């Protein structure tokens, strides 16, 4: 997906979209040694409740 | 008269390093640092993945 926040941020004040979060808990713990990688990965929208 | 030596310009040893790389890691990126040390450190580093 990736609602772009353009509009999450402005866009008729009905339209329904259909974020989604990720469920990272049977996440692959990465090789003990192979080498990093540099990019940090972020989420920008939290949902505000539970 | 005694012709017993013959010339060479890199002599080689009677030793060397033998290393085994475990192809899991290393890329086989053939790491490239600067050019001027890359010659100076150059092989080093390329046999030390």
């Amino acid at each position: 997906q990736h609602v772009d926040a353009e509009s999450i941020m402005t866009a008729p004040k009905g339209k329904l979209f259909h974020l989604q979060f990720m469920d990272g808990l049977l996440r692959p713990e990465p090789s003990a040694f192979d080498p990093p990688a540099s990019g940090e990965d972020m989420r920008l929208i939290y949902p505000l409740q539970p | 008269l005694s012709d017993d030596f013959k010339q060479i310009s890199d002599p080689k040893g009677y030793l060397t390093y033998s290393v085994k790389y475990e192809d899991q890691f290393t890329k086989k990126d053939k790491l490239r640092a600067s050019e001027a040390d890359d010659r100076i450190v150059g092989p080093t580093v390329n046999l030390f993945k």
